[PDB]
């Protein structure tokens, strides 16, 4: 009869009606995607913007402390003998064998009488001197944050603050999303995924995202990748760079980059120790370029550093539609992040190729 | 026969616009392009009240022009000048088709060529309304946009066509209008002749 | 060595696709040959349909 | 050790290929050259479907030839109607990356892979006509790459970590796993009968498994690229399989040979698509070029261009009584040809 056809003439016009509505609300969002190598500081920002941008943001996260803490003291013990020259320091023998009866099993030593005698290895001297040298084994890079606080939040959960809550390490399951509230348009940042691929087949979905966010790490120049022995981890990061950007799916895309780990980068050079031409051969030919604005908080030596590693990528942009945009970053502390996010606003697709109009 | 030649002319230029003939800006564009055959006149009127008609509909068009051009100049300037953005053609032809028809004109001689069956006599108002406000706002909103350029050659290259083409055609016409003697009576007729060829520009 | 027991999987299976009976192409072939030719009326793609019979015209 | 047990795993590979050469006896155009080419073939477009924003990947045509559902990049499944073009729901999604769609035989469910490695179920026909999640099954690594039904409890997944497995939405779990891929998996193809099926993986081979024993049967790798789309021929002993680069090729299950190449020196492109017809007489195929062509699956050349889609085809179906032809882009427009 007609009165079917009548049903899906209404039933089609409540349809039309809500895409209509829903249409709007999609062509004004800004997307962008993050990217960079393994264990460099992709989450640590997305994360950080919630706690930023949006008012919002217990128990369970409250766990995974107690069991990075387990992980952090097991692999300098463990690496104490296995390291080729002996650096061996006899207090806390008798938990030696402790630690390697504890290091592989599913429940860890809820009781406190782990607690006591693992901080006497962190005062021990002999776990100390292995610490200091940490470029021959694969260490966590927020072991000293944690060793350090030990039994402050062991007591009970104390609801551990958001500081203490950045710093942990937790491996992502998947995708991991988030929508901010913003007096413009809201902006959708999403992670790029869990486990490393080579081929990358998934790229040719990402066609239309705004910008292109990289970030990369500054502080691992004498480290080799989780795969032992294959290349410096600065390295692998040039690689990957230079891939990004040679693509063909990716022709009319901009691209941001961090440079986080700025603070561990500053330790390290001051404390002499291993040095950048040891690792990297054309370092000692290098000269501060005369455009260059530090900021007054660093000797001049350090900064002959920041712009070596900045040249570096720079090289490859402008080798071969595309721009690039250097930045420095330190994602930890919450100012920093903010005031390159109310910079990093201000141009891109702003007043810059905002002007599509034939010029 | 040197006008049968400007009539397969001006017959050349309904073919470009027609040939044009989307988004958001484009809707405006659409009939800014959009908007003469009794230019010959034997050296006509076949009805009293049918030359009025083409003296409007030519104001009218004219002014419905410098509207939409300025109407999409500006849009562009703001929307260059802020990030993140979140009637006209009546209103114009209103006001002067009206006076037309209306019985709003203007000596002894003056009268008898009205009497006699395509003499144009006179709404310099209208004229700077229809142009001088349009050109005040124009040069203002450019002005801007070149600065953001500057912040951050072709410009100037684009400009030049963009502005200049429009202000040699109409600004000297607008000097001739403003001069109503010292300007014969037939030599005024080039001036708005020329005009007609803005709209081939498009 | 994992290699070594992953490989020793490996070439098991392998055993068991080699013992696989095979028929001669030109049977095979023939075969294909055959079912299209059976099929040919029941195909409205080649042959257009008519007017009143399609209805989507 | 491992220098003995490689030595015996390439004794194995040169008696395969010594057999596979005693097989062939003659070339399936030798065969096959006694026939009249079915000629120039051209067909324009119905009708067209609007209403998507994004770009379109994957769609299916329901068991009644007359619903289809399509899946788009920003989360919306919308099942159309072919005859009159009235959209019936619109369904909302948790996760905005989605690459797959599937419909049940029953019409009553259809299943949304995605990204989110998460092969949700949903439900059509129910008290107070909503829709609603039935079960979400997260089992499973790597991103999903297609869907298919076998009943109304059992749902087949192929995901980028080279497994392919076999779902049960009432317990919700694995009930078996198919593993031996050394490259990311991309398609799949249930067999009429619904007792095999096949894949494709990105290391240049193909395979066959069983439902039931879940082992692997045979093995082709004709291929010299990656592979992007398999189907099935009607009669479930041939397959055709759509490579990375422009070669199409067509396999034997009997034979264990590839058999014909499907190629032009004029085309350099990809294959994104391909399925056959009612009666197994033409190979239509999606091209990353914008168009669309249509090949013989005898005579090997390219009867028809359908074209004019603005955008690479990147889905593509028939209908069950071959009386239709959908293609979608990644224009945000669907087509159906006839
Ligand atoms: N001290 C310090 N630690 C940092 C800084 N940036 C990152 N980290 C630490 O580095 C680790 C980064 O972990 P995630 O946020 O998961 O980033 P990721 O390690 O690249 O992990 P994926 O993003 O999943 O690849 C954490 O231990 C952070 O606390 C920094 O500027 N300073
Ligand atoms: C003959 N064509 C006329 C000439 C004078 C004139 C026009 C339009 C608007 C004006 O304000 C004018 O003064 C033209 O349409």
């Amino acid at each position: 009869q007609r009165n079917e056809e009548k049903a899906q003439r209404e039933a089609n016009k409540k349809i039309e009606k809500q895409l209509q509505k829903d249409k709007q609300v999609y062509r004004a969002t800004h997307r962008l995607l993050l990217l960079g190598a393994g264990e460099s500081g992709k989450s640590t920002i997305v994360k950080q913007m919630r706690i930023l941008h949006v008012n919002g943001f217990k128990a369970t996260k409250v766990q995974d402390i107690k069991n990075n803490l387990k992980e952090a003291i097991e692999t300098i013990v463990a690496a104490m003998s296995n390291l080729v020259p002996p650096v061996e320091l006899p207090e806390n023998q008798f938990r030696v064998d402790y630690i390697l009866s504890v290091m592989n099993v599913p429940d860890f030593d809820f009781p406190p009488e782990f607690y006591e005698h693992a901080k006497a290895l962190w005062e021990d001297e002999g776990v100390r001197a292995c610490y200091e040298r940490s470029n021959e084994y694969q260490l966590i890079d927020c072991a000293q944050y944690f060793l350090d606080k030990i039994d402050v939040i062991k007591q009970a959960d104390y609801v551990p603050s958001d500081q203490d809550l950045l710093r942990c390490r937790v491996l992502t399951s998947g995708i991991f999303e988030t929508k901010f509230q913003v007096d413009k348009v809201n902006f959708h940042m999403f992670d790029v995924g869990g486990q490393r691929d080579e081929r990358r087949k998934w790229i040719q979905c990402f066609n239309d995202v705004t910008a292109i966010i990289f970030v990369v790490a500054s502080s691992s120049y004498n480290m080799v990748i989780r795969e032992d022995n294959q290349t410096n981890r600065l390295q692998e990061a040039l690689n990957l760079f230079k891939s990004i950007w040679n693509n063909r799916w990716l022709r009319t895309i901009s691209v941001i980059l961090f440079l986080n780990k700025q603070d561990l980068l500053a330790e390290k050079v001051l404390a002499g120790k291993s040095k950048i031409e040891d690792y990297f051969p054309e370092f000692a030919r290098y000269t501060t370029p005369e455009d260059a604005t530090p900021e007054p908080g660093e000797d001049p030596r350090v900064t002959r550093a920041k712009y070596f590693i900045r040249d570096e990528f720079l090289r490859i942009s402008t080798a071969s539609r595309h721009y690039c945009y250097p930045h420095f970053t330190c994602a930890v502390d919450t100012e920093n992040i903010r005031r390159v996010f109310n910079d990093c606003r201000d141009i891109i697709q702003r007043m810059h190729l905002r002007q599509y109009e034939l010029l | 026969g040197m006008g049968i030649v400007m009539s397969l002319i001006v017959l050349a230029i309904v073919f470009g616009n027609v040939l044009v003939i989307q988004t958001v800006t484009n809707y405006f564009i659409t009939s800014l392009a959009c908007a003469v055959p009794f230019g010959a006149a034997h050296i006509w009127t076949f009805g009293n009240f049918w030359c009025e008609f083409w003296t409007s509909i030519d104001v009218l068009c004219v002014t419905a022009s410098i509207e939409t051009l300025c109407v999409i100049a500006v849009d562009r300037y703001f929307a260059i000048t802020s990030p993140f953005k979140y009637m006209v053609w009546i209103v114009s032809g209103l006001t002067s088709f009206l006076p037309i028809q209306m019985h709003w004109y203007r000596h002894q001689e003056a009268i008898n060529c009205y009497a006699e069956e395509c003499d144009f006599f006179t709404a310099i108002a209208s004229s700077i309304v229809s142009f001088y406000v349009p050109l005040v706002i124009m040069v203002f909103v450019y002005s801007r946009v070149f600065q953001e350029a500057k912040r951050q050659h072709k410009a100037l290259k684009t400009l030049g066509i963009i502005m200049g083409t429009f202000t040699l055609c109409w600004l000297p016409f607008f000097i001739v209008n403003i001069v109503h003697n010292l300007i014969r009576k037939e030599v005024y007729i080039l001036l708005n002749w020329i005009g007609y060829v803005n709209s081939g520009f498009n | 060595t994992a290699s070594i027991a992953q490989a020793r999987k490996l070439v098991e299976q392998l055993k068991m696709e080699a013992n696989i009976d095979r028929i001669k192409v030109s049977k095979a072939a023939a075969d294909l040959m055959a079912y299209c030719e059976a099929h040919a009326k029941e195909d409205p793609l080649l042959t257009p349909v008519p007017a009143s019979e399609n209805p989507f015209r | 050790e491992l220098d003995q047990l490689r030595q015996e795993a390439e004794q194995l590979k040169n008696q395969i290929r010594d057999a596979r050469k005693a097989c062939a006896d003659a070339t399936l155009s030798q065969i096959t050259n006694n026939i009249d080419p079915v000629g120039r073939i051209q067909m324009r477009t119905r009708r067209t479907l609007r209403g998507h924003l994004a770009k379109i990947y994957a769609m299916h045509w329901g068991t009644d030839s007359r619903l289809l559902v399509s899946a788009s990049q920003d989360g919306k499944l919308i099942i159309w109607d072919s005859y009159t073009t009235n959209k019936v729901h619109a369904i909302p999604l948790r996760s905005s990356w989605v690459m797959t769609c599937a419909y049940a035989p029953s019409g009553n469910y259809v299943a949304c892979g995605g990204l989110d490695n998460i092969c949700s179920i949903y439900n059509l026909k129910t008290r107070e006509g909503n829709v609603r999640v039935s079960r979400e099954l997260a089992g499973h690594t790597g991103y999903l790459s297609c869907c298919r039904f076998l009943d109304d409890n059992q749902i087949v997944t192929s995901s980028g970590d080279t497994t392919c497995a076999l779902w049960d939405i009432e317990t919700g779990q694995q009930t078996t796993t198919f593993t031996g891929h050394t490259g990311d998996v991309m398609s799949l193809s249930l067999a009429p009968d619904t007792r095999l099926f096949v894949s494709g993986a990105c290391d240049a081979s193909a395979k066959l498994w069983d439902v039931r024993e879940g082992m692997c049967r045979q093995t082709f790798t004709g291929h010299e690229s990656d592979i992007n789309a398999i189907c099935f021929f009607p009669n479930g002993n041939a397959f055709a399989t759509g490579s990375d680069d422009a070669t199409c090729r067509l396999f034997d299950l009997r034979a264990d040979q590839e058999l014909m190449t499907y190629s032009h020196d004029n085309i350099i492109c990809g294959i994104t698509s391909v399925s056959f017809s009612k009666s197994g007489r033409l190979l239509l195929a999606g091209y990353d070029d914008f168009n669309c062509n249509v090949w013989d699956a005898l005579k090997a050349d390219r009867a028809g261009v359908l074209a004019g889609h603005d955008n690479r085809v990147s889905c593509l179906g028939v209908t069950d009584d071959g009386m239709a032809v959908a293609t979608g882009s990644w224009d945000s427009f669907l087509k159906i040809w006839n």
